[PDB]
This record gives structure tokens, sequence and C-alpha cells, in this order.
């Protein structure tokens, strides 16, 4: 049932950020809690998804 | 040819008449409008998450100016004053003299970024690809005096954005 | 130290003001088109708290977008003076900045900062809607650095 | 005054007037007119400020590109003074307060600060210096404001012998505390006056005249090492002057006599304000302090400035205080106040 | 324990009004393919708090041409009467159980119109005056029709008591027997509460801001709070008249749940409509009611005086 | 090499709809009134 998959993708976003503290860091810093495939990082600590 | 947009005559039979009466009294045609907005409520918005997400651009974009160098490090500009002679807004000021080693080089190269119309003519008129417009479009200042660029500020920009300017010129010079 | 407490009241009022900027419905020329596109769905300025209002008395920011002419100069100052303080001015585009393509004309004010005090200057002709949004987000950072209550305390 | 300090142009916004000016206290009432005139003629003005930068925005349209410069300074910091005056050919001091805050007394602001500014200016080789004293300043006053004004007037002369001390009377203008002060007494019904204002004489001067006088001092080499008394053309009894203010504003005038000692007690009450006090014991003293008559000091006329009558330029200040019923009243509608002849 | 009850009424109401601003902005945002406030706090939940503080630390200014005493009375009169409309509302127990509650709400609604007339007149501006006299015109349009629609409904409830509307609808909603009146009542509340397509007194696109173009800072905030308190209050009124919930004396909480949900959906419809239609013209708003609603409302008023008699369905007087 | 330019596909681009398309919806006038009147009678009873 697609409707249950929606919840699972919602929960995989908590575990995708390394836990609850990581989930809230991106929620407040970026107002967006999606999970992407890390393309890479630069010398200043910026991460690219 | 042509076509009439609002040249119609309603059907006056009883069923067609009653359909219009039912629409008038029951507001049916005002409820299609509510259907249209309701569909949009359950669509995904087209918004991006600025500044974490940026709108797409292209190699031809015309942003902040810069002055380039050769791979050696010598300046490309040889003070020909073609960019100055074509600037529609007269935003470029240039002076030149023979350098210590006798090279035709500029002593002054100013761009008034509040007079520039970001038209790109200066880089079209440059025969050595010295003046370009980088891809940067986020250089808002806090004082009017910060937008008057001199040769030091422009040379700094080239050294700051060179890695990207070269990539865009490589991907676009075959159209020029 | 009592200076700490006021330094935390400053954060509150500064946060309330940068979080609820209300620009005036004031555009002049082509730049005002790119100001509409900042209200369009892609950038949706309203999601930063930025909401246009028509009345000068209900506005916090004037976004001078376009050319200012000698015939229009008295009108711009009036609506600015009618904005309650604190008030901020953003100069969008090159006509509003230093005259732009019409600097040397006879009917154009060379720079909107001759008529009003300006905080942020946005370069471009027109500045992309994304460029203007950078200007507004830079204005919020300028309001976050205000220390009105920490300066009153030390008087 | 080398090649870069020679005038050019025709004295406009984009002209070079060969003046480099540091104005302390440029965010005050008198500051915004000195800066306005200096920038009108194309002068490089340095503006050290103590307040929030937002409180200087009004000064930005007053000067051409790159002409008005802002610096963060501190009255008690000797280095910040030097960083701001070291390049100036003239320093103009306008620092002052009408009340004593928890951090600055009248001796801090009218003795210790002006002396420090003058000292560092001389150490930096500043050619000209201008100090704004008060007309009524004297050692034997009952007001700390005027007493400290007298000590400062004496320290500056010692530190900077070539300074041009200026002694304005009460100054009236749009943002004054002189005509707006009386007009705002209406909030309390009556208009208390010590002795009913029949034994106090005032000779106010217009704001622009003080400014035009200051600018003429800068350019006039004969004003070096001299003292001036800027004053209006006419002397009015305080009662007749305050009666005029309520006449122009078209407000009911209900003066009553209040004893000097009781007036101070009220002055003690308002001082509890942690903000700009509405009135203070010190301010009451100044209000009822008769304006001096100094016939030996040079005045405005010696600087080429014609004193502006109060009647001509009083409506512009007080039209704001009238109700809608009387906004459209004209200048001629009120007969001028009674003057004290010489 | 009565003063505690009043505070327990007005204080939540202000909070609901504050967050209705967020809901409208976020709802209109998604119908418009935007996202609405989402940056100020998680999902914008702090957006109302930022706006409220910003307004009250701003500078209020009285225009030079204003009438001071009336200019300040209007916002006080506006918000005070907005919170007054709530005291007799059964939810399921009213704070003040008025025997003539329906008349009381009618009268207070009329009195609240003068907070618009006096604000626009005291401003002493032409856009402020044009908006003031669009409220005179707008009230002349719906006041008579809205009163008669209530009378028609009350001919099936039996009394003006608001709590009796609950008893009347213990077997079935009043929208079924009276759906034609509900349609004309819903549009009347749109017009009465000055809402699009009937938000003519303010008229941003035509009068800059209407009667309140001269109001800023806190004084403006009181008008904004008053306007939204009416939006919630009238939709609570609509739910009680036509969508009457069932009351269980032992579990009054269940009523407040069903009652609140119905009032929310009716309130979302107000936002939904504002994002769907253009604006009437203030002379057409008058012809809509006098030439379409009034002829039909008078006919239905007759039908509801005769229907109970010819069917022996007259309700009890008490 | 040959000349490479931004050109359409060999067979051309597919069709593009451009005419108005407002589908007919809903029941006729008579049916909408029957349900309207029908509800009243039940409501009255
Ligand atoms: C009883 C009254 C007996 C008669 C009073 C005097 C009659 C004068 C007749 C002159 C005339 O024809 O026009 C009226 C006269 C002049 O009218 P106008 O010059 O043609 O037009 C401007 C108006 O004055 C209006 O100008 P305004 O708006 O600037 O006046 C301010 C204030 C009225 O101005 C005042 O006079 C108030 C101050 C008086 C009391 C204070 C006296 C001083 C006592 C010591 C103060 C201690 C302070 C402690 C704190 O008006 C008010 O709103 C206060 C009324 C409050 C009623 C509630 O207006 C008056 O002020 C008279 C009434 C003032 C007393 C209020 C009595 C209210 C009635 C109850
Ligand atoms: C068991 C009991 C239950 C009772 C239940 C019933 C409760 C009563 C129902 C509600 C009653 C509403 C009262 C009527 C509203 C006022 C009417 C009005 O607008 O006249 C203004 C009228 C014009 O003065 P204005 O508006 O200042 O002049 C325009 C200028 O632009 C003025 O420009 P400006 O430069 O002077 O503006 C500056 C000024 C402006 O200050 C203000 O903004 C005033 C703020 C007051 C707000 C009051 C509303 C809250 O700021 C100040 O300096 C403040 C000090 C100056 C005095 C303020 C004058 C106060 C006037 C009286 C209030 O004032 C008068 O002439 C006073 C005459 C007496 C007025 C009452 C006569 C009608 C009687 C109807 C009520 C029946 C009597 C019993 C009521 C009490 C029962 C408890
Ligand atoms: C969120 C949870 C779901 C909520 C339910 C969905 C919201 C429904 C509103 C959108 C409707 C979509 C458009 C539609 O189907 O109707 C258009 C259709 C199309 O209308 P039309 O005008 O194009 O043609 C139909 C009528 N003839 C053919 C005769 C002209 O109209 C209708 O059938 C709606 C009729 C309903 C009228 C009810 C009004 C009275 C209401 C009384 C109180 C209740
Ligand atoms: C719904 C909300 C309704 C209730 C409102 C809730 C508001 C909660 C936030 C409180 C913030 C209070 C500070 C706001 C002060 C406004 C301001 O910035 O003025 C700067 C002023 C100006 O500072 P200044 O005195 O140095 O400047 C004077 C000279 N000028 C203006 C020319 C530069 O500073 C203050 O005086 C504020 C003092 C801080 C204490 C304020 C408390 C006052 C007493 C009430 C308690
Ligand atoms: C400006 C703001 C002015 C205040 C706004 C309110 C205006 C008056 C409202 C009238 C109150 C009322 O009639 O309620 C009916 C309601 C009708 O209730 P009722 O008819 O069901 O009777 C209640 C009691 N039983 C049923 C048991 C008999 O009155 C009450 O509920 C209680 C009445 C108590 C008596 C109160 C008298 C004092 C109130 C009068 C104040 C008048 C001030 C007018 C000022 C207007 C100025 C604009
Ligand atoms: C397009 C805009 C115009 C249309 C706006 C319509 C918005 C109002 C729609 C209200 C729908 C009914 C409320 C459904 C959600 C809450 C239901 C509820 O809590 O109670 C259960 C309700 C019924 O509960 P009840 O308490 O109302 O009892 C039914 C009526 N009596 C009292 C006679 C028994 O069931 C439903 O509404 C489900 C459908
Ligand atoms: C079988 C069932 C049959 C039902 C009865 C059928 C006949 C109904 C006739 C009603 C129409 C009357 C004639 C008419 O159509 O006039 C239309 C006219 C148009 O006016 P308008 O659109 O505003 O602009 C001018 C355009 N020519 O409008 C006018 O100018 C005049 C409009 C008259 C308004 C009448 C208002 C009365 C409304 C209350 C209705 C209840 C009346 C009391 C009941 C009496 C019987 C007991
Ligand atoms: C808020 C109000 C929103 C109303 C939404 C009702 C749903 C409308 C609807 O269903 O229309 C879409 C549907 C299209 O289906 P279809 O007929 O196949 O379209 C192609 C036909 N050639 O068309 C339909 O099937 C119509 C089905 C709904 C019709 C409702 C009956 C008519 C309503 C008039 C009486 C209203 C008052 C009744 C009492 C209400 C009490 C609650
Ligand atoms: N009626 C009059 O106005 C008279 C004027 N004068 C004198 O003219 C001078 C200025 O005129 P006026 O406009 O009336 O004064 P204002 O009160 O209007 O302004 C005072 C200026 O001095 C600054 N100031 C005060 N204290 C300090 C301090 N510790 N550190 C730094 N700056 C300080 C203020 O800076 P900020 O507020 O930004 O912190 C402000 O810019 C005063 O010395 C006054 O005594 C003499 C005769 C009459
Ligand atoms: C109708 C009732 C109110 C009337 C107006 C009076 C209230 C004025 C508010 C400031 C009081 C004051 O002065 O507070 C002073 C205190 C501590 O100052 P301190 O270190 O003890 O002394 C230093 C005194 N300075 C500041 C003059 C140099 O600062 C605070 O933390 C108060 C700021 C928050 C107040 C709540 C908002
Ligand atoms: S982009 Fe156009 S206006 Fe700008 S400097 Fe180049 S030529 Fe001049
Ligand atoms: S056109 Fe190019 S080479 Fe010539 S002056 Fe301009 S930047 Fe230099
Ligand atoms: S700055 Fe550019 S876009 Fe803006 S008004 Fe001028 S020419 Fe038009």
């Amino acid at each position: 049932m697609e409707l249950l998959q929606v919840l699972k993708r919602g929960l995989q976003q908590v575990s995708g950020h390394g836990g609850l503290r990581g989930y809230l860091r991106v929620l407040f810093r970026a107002n967006d809690v999606r999970v992407g495939t890390l393309v890479g990082e630069d010398k200043y600590g910026n991460k690219y998804y | 040819t042509y076509k009439y947009v609002n040249l119609r005559e309603p059907s006056m039979d009883m069923k067609s008449v009653t359909d219009r009466a039912a629409q008038t009294l029951l507001w049916t045609e005002l409820i299609r409008g509510l259907g249209m907005t309701l569909s949009y409520l359950f669509r995904e918005p087209a918004t991006i998450n600025y500044p974490f997400e940026k709108g797409p651009l292209s190699p031809r974009f015309r942003g902040e100016h810069a002055l380039r160098r050769y791979p050696s490090g010598e300046e490309r500009c040889i003070a020909c004053k073609l960019c100055e002679a074509v600037c529609p807004a007269q935003a470029i000021t240039i002076e030149a003299e023979p350098r210590a080693d006798g090279s035709r080089r500029t002593t002054r190269y100013d761009i008034d970024m509040t007079k520039c119309i970001y038209c790109g003519f200066c880089q079209e008129a440059c025969p050595v690809d010295a003046i370009v417009e980088g891809p940067n479009f986020e250089f808002s200042t806090e004082t009017h005096e910060e937008l008057l660029y001199n040769k030091e500020k422009l040379l700094n920009n080239g050294d700051k954005w060179e890695a990207e300017i070269a990539a865009n010129i490589q991907a676009d010079y075959l159209y020029r | 130290r009592g200076e700490y407490v006021v330094a935390k009241l400053d954060d509150l009022i500064n946060w309330a003001r940068r979080s609820s900027l209300w620009p005036m419905t004031f555009g002049l020329a082509c730049c005002a088109v790119e100001m509409m596109h900042m209200a369009a769905p892609r950038y949706d300025m309203d999601r930063f708290g930025v909401v246009f209002r028509a009345s000068p008395r209900q506005s916090d920011v004037m976004i001078v977008a376009g050319t200012l002419t000698n015939k229009m100069a008295p009108a711009l100052r009036k609506v600015y003076d009618q904005m309650p303080e604190p008030r901020y001015v953003v100069s969008m585009g090159s006509c509003a900045n230093g005259g732009g393509y019409y600097h040397y004309s006879y009917s154009v004010v060379r720079g909107c900062d001759r008529i009003v005090p300006v905080d942020i200057y946005v370069p471009g002709c027109p500045p992309t809607a994304e460029a203007l949004l950078y200007g507004i987000l830079q204005l919020q950072k300028k309001i976050k650095r205000e220390k009105r209550l920490r300066i009153w305390y030390r008087r | 005054l080398h090649h870069a300090v020679i005038p050019h142009g025709k004295g406009g916004r984009s002209s070079v007037s060969g003046i480099v000016a540091t104005v302390f206290g440029a965010t005050g009432f008198l500051g915004r007119y000195v800066v306005n005139h200096l920038g009108r003629m194309g002068s490089q003005v340095i503006v050290p400020h103590r307040c929030e930068p937002y409180d200087t925005m009004h000064l930005r349209p007053m000067g051409d590109l790159g002409q008005i410069i802002f610096m963060d300074w501190n009255g008690r910091d000797k280095d910040s003074i030097r960083r701001a005056v070291e390049h100036s050919s003239v320093v103009i001091n306008l620092v002052g307060r009408e009340w004593e805050t928890q951090n600055f007394d009248f001796e801090d602001v009218f003795v210790k600060i002006p002396q420090a500014i003058a000292q560092v200016s001389k150490e930096a080789g500043v050619e000209k210096f201008i100090h704004i004293s008060h007309l009524n300043a004297d050692i034997k006053s009952s007001s700390k404001y005027l007493r400290s004004k007298a000590v400062g007037e004496k320290e500056v002369r010692e530190t900077f012998p070539e300074a041009t001390i200026i002694k304005p009377a009460e100054i009236f203008g749009r943002e004054d505390r002189f005509l707006n002060y009386f007009a705002n007494i209406r909030w309390f019904g009556g208009v208390p006056l010590i002795s009913l204002g029949k034994k106090t004489v005032k000779q106010p001067v217009y704001i622009v005249d003080v400014t035009k006088g200051i600018i003429n001092a800068i350019k006039d080499p004969d004003a070096r090492g001299k003292t001036f008394a800027f004053v209006g053309p006419s002397r009015y009894l305080l009662f007749d002057l305050v009666q005029y203010v309520f006449a122009v504003a078209h407000r009911p005038f209900l003066p009553y006599p209040l004893p000097h000692f009781a007036y101070r007690w009220i002055g003690r009450l308002f001082e509890i304000s942690p903000f700009e006090p509405w009135t203070t014991r010190d301010k009451v003293e100044r209000i009822h302090t008769t304006d001096k008559i100094l016939p030996h000091l040079p005045g405005l006329e010696d600087l080429g400035v014609e004193a502006t009558p109060l009647e001509l330029k009083a409506i512009e200040v007080l039209r704001r205080h009238r109700t809608y019923r009387w906004l459209s009243s004209e200048i001629e509608d009120v007969q001028p106040a009674k003057t004290i002849p010489t | 324990m009565f003063m505690i009850n009043i505070l327990m009424l007005i204080i939540p109401i202000l909070l609901a009004v504050a967050f209705l601003t967020l809901v409208e902005r976020k709802v209109l945002g998604y119908m418009q393919l935007r996202k609405g406030p989402n940056v100020v706090g998680p999902y914008g939940l702090l957006q109302p708090i930022a706006d409220a503080i910003k307004l009250f630390i701003k500078e209020p200014l009285r225009p030079a041409t204003s009438s001071a005493s009336m200019f300040i009375l209007a916002p006080i009169m506006a918000l005070g009467l907005a919170l007054t409309m709530w005291i007799p509302l059964p939810m399921p127990y009213p704070l003040i159980n008025m025997n003539l509650g329906v008349l009381f709400m009618l009268a207070m609604s009329s009195l609240a119109v003068y907070s618009i007339l006096w604000s626009g007149w005291a401003s002493n501006s032409k856009y402020a005056l044009i908006g003031a006299l669009r409220a005179v015109a707008q009230t002349i349009s719906y006041e008579v029709t809205l009163a008669i629609i209530l009378l028609s409904v009350l001919l099936m409830s039996g009394s003006f008591t608001l709590s009796t509307l609950i008893t009347t609808q213990e077997q079935m909603w009043l929208i079924l027997p009276a759906w034609p009146l509900a349609m004309m009542w819903f549009i009347s509340t749109l017009a009465e509460t000055n809402r699009a397509p009937f938000d003519l007194t303010e008229g941003e696109s035509e009068l800059v801001s209407g009667f309140n173009v001269e109001y800023a800072a806190g004084p403006f905030a009181l008008f904004f709070m008053a306007e939204y308190a009416n939006i919630i209050m009238m939709n609570i009124f609509t739910a009680i008249l036509f969508l009457g919930t069932s009351h269980n004396p032992h579990m009054p909480e269940l009523y407040t749940i069903n009652f609140t949900i119905k009032s929310l959906l009716l309130t979302m419809s107000f936002l939904w409509i504002r994002a769907s239609y253009p604006r009437f013209r203030y002379d057409q708003l008058m012809h809509l009611l006098w030439k379409n609603f009034l002829p039909l409302t008078l006919a239905l008023c007759m039908w509801h005086v005769s229907l109970p008699i010819l069917t022996s369905g007259i309700p009890p007087q008490t | 090499s040959k000349v490479k330019q931004d050109m359409p596909p060999v067979g051309g681009y597919g069709p593009i709809d451009y005419k108005r398309n407002l589908p007919r919806r809903g029941l006729s006038g008579y049916s909408m009134f029957a349900v309207g009147i029908g509800a009243l009678l039940f409501g009255y009873w």
C-alpha cells in the first residue's frame, strides 16, 4: 500500500541524517529534511547532494 | 484567416434552457473554479530551497565582470580600448602607458557597476578574451562606493573565478 | 552583568523585524518585473516572511526598482517619509543605483541615494530574481547585527 | 594644503572645496546642519559616531560618493580620536547633552571630552579647530550645564589657543528643544513659569544662522583664536516669547506662576526617566536664565551672516503642532511678539 | 472562577487568530503552487509571533489631519466588539447563556460596522473616506437579507436561544431541510465579514488599503485581529445554525471536537474561496442581494411560516 | 567532420495540442433539481 510507503520514506529521513540530532540540525538549518546521494565535499566543509 | 471568439447563440430548447437555469441557481460553474484550485492544493509546489538550491543557469550567463590572465600569468588586456569604445553606458574608463618592459598595458581600468547594463558587448569586442562577465550574480554591497570596480578589484575577480570562467568559455567559444 | 539581558532583548526585536519584512508595493521600470518573479512560485519570497503591502504606513522596506526621474523624485521621497521607523531601502538594478543606461540623461536622478538613504545595493540590469533574493537575505543579516538596546544601555 | 587640498569646481555637490572636516557629535540637532552645508559645497567630511549605524542614515544623502566617512569612536578612548582627526584640516566639536546619564556627567561631556578632542587635534597638527560653547556659560551659575560649559571654554583655549570658540544663545529650529519644548507643555494643561516669565529675557538665534556662521569661521582666517556670540536680532521676555509660541500653534495659553523652589522639585521628578528626560532641574535653570549681553565679543554680523528674525522662521517649526483646524493658517495671522528695545 | 473563564475564552481566541494568518498564507500558497511561510520556525509556526512583535514595536503615527479621539477609538471599538461576539456561543455551553442570543449577535454585528465608518472618517484621507462609504453601501446590501434568513431558520428552532439550535438538530442537520437558505447565508457571511469576493471596504487593488490606509503599527494590528476574529466567529455561527453537533452531557468534550472540526472546514472554505474568484464591484454586490437574494428570501420566509402550520410541525416555545 | 547544429529530429517533432479543451462535466439541469427538491422533502419530514 503506497500510503504506508509514504510513512516509511518519512522515517528513513530520520535514519538517513544519522539520528534525531542530525535530523533536527538539517530541519532548522535548511528547513528541508530530504536525503540525497552525497556527490562530494570541498575544503570548507560544504557537502553536495 | 480569422475566427470569431464571442459570436454564439445559446440553444433555446427546454433542456438547454434548464441547464443554464440550474447552473445559475446552483452555482455549478462557480464550483469548477473551486475544483481547479483544489487540484493545485494537492500538487507539488515549484519552489526551490534558496540558498541551498539554486536556479539553473547556462555557460552564456552574464554576471560579474573579471579580468583574465594567460596561463603564464601575464595579463590578457593590452589596452586597446575597444571595450571602452563600445560600452553603451560609458561604464568603462581606461588609461595606458608603456610598462617597465615596454608592454602595452593599462594603468587604469575602471568599471562603474552602477552604470553598466550587463550587456556583454565588452567581451564581444575584446580581441584577446581579457574582459569577461563571470557567472557570479551574488555581489550585492552595502555602499554605492563598493560597486565602482578598479583594475585591482577586477583582477582579483579573475583570479577568484578563473577556474569557472575557463570552463564556461571552453563550453561556449564555438558559438562565438 | 545587566548588559547581557538587554543583549537578549535586542535579539528578540531584531529577529521579529528581519523575520517579518513587509515591502511596499512600489516598482518603477523593468526591474519591477524581476520583483514579481521573486513572488512567483519558484522563489516564493513569502516563505521568508516577505509580504507586499500597498500602504506606505504598513510597510518596512522600500525596494526602489527601476529608474527615478526628476518628475518622480518628489513622489518617492514622500512615500518614504510616510513609512514609520525603523525603515530600510533596497536599491535594485542600475537605474536605481547610479543612473544605469540613462545616467547622462536630463530627466533622470543619478542614483536613488540622492533622494533617500539606502541600505543594500543590488547590481544588475535587471538583477535576477535570485540576485534580489540575495539582497533581501543580506538585508536580514544587517538587521541581525543591530545593537540598539546595547547602545542605549551604554549611554 | 598641498595639490590635493586646492578647490575645484563651482561649489556644488561634486566640487572639491579643499576642506577636510571631522565633526564630532554630527548625529545631533546641530550636527545634521553642519554636515549638510559642508557636503553641499563638496567637502570631505569624517563623521565619528557613537550610536547605531541606523541613526546616521539621514546623513548619507548629504554628500557625494565617498565624501562622508563614518568611524566608530569613544569619548573616553584617546586612540579613536586620533584615528579620526589625523587627516583633517579642521575639527568641529559639537558633543553635548542636556542631561547627565549614568555614564556621563556634564564635566565628562563638556570638560573631559572637549579637552581630549582638542589635545589630540593639536598633537595631530590640525590647523583649525571650532568649539561650541554657550552664551550664558559662566563659572558662577546655578546650573551644572552652564558651569561645565565655562570650564570647557577655558580648557580649550589653553589646549588649542587658535581655536574658534562660539557661544550661541538658545537655538530654535525644527528639531530644537526650545520652541518644541514650550509647544509641548500643552500636554500638562497650564504653562508654569518662574515669576510668570516676567523677569526672564531670551534672545534666541536661528539654527541655519549658527550653521552659516560656523562655515564662515572655517573659511575665514580672521576668526582664528577669537570668540563669538551668536544671537538673534530681538530680545523677548520669556512670557511674551512663550505666549507667541502658543499663538502661532493656535493652542490655548494658560500660564500660571510656579515658585522657583517648587519648579525644581518637579524637575527632580522627571529626571527619574531612564530615557531622554522631558525636563530636568538643570533644564529649568537654563530656561529661566537671562541671556547675557556681551557687546565686546564679535557676533554673527562679523562673519557676514544676517540674523534671521524669529517671526519669519517660527511657523515652519510650529505648524506641526497645530490641529487640523488650523494647519492651513498663514504666517501673517499672528501679530509679532513684543520686543525689548536696546 | 468567572474571570478565569473569560481569560480562558479570549486568550485562546487571540492565539487562534494569530495562527489563522499562518494557515491562510500556507493554504493560499499551495493553491498558488507556492509553499507559504516555512523559514521562520519549523513549518512557519513562529511566523505569527514574529509579525505580532514587529507590529507592536513599530512606530504608530497619527496623521496631521486626523481626528484624534475618534482615530484611536475605532481600533479599540473594533477588537473589543470582536471578542464580544464570542461570549454567547454554545460550545456546547456558552459563557453567557443569553435568552435572545441571536438578536444580541445581530445587534453587536451592526454596532461593529461603526468601527469602520469612524476609522475611515477620522483618518481624513480620500482613500480612507472612499473605503468608509463602501461599508455604508455594503451593510445596506446584506443587513436586511441576513436578518430574514435567520428568522426563517428560527421558525424551525422555536426560539432565539443559541443553545436551542442544538436541540433542534438532535435528529438531523438543518442544512438538509434548509439548504437553499444555507447557500444564501454562506454568501452573506462572506459579504458581512468583508471577505473576497466581497472585501470591498479594504480593496487593496483599488483603494491601496481602504479605510485603514492611514493605520500603522499596533493600531493596524487591532483591525487585523478583529477582522480574523469575525471570520472564525461567523463560521462557528454557521456550524451551529446548519451543521448542529450532537451534545452528550456526560462527554461534552466530544461535542467540542466535532464542533471544532466543522468550524475549521467552514473556515478553510473562506480561504479556499478567496483564492478562486475575482472581486465583485461594490454596486453589483448590492444588486446581487436586493434583486436575487431578497426576492427569494422573502418567498422562503413565507414558506417557513406556512410549512410548520400545514404539517403541524411548530416547535415548542421553550 | 560534418556540420552539427541545433536541428529538429529527422521526422520532426510530434503533435502539439493548442485548441481549447474544457470537458463537459456534471448532471443535467433536471437531475440537479430533483436531488435538490428531493432533499428538502426528506428534510421536512
Ligand atoms: N539650544 C541648543 O541646541 C544649543 C546648542 N549648544 C551646544 O551645541 C552642541 C550640539 O548641539 P545640539 O544639537 O543642541 O546637541 P544634541 O543633543 O542635539 O546632540 C548631541 C551630539 O553630541 C553627541 N554626544 C553627546 N554625548 C556624547 C558622548 N559621550 N559621546 C559621543 N557623542 C556624544 C551625540 O552623539 P549620539 O547622540 O549619536 O550618541 C550627538 O551627536 C552642544 O555642545 C550644545 O551644548 C550651545 C548653545 C545652544
Ligand atoms: S556589459 Fe555592456 S554596459 Fe556593462 S561594461 Fe560591458 S559593454 Fe559596458
Ligand atoms: S577590449 Fe580587451 S584588450 Fe582591449 S582594452 Fe578592453 S579588456 Fe583590454
Ligand atoms: S536597472 Fe535595468 S531592468 Fe532596472 S529599470 Fe534600469 S534598465 Fe530596466
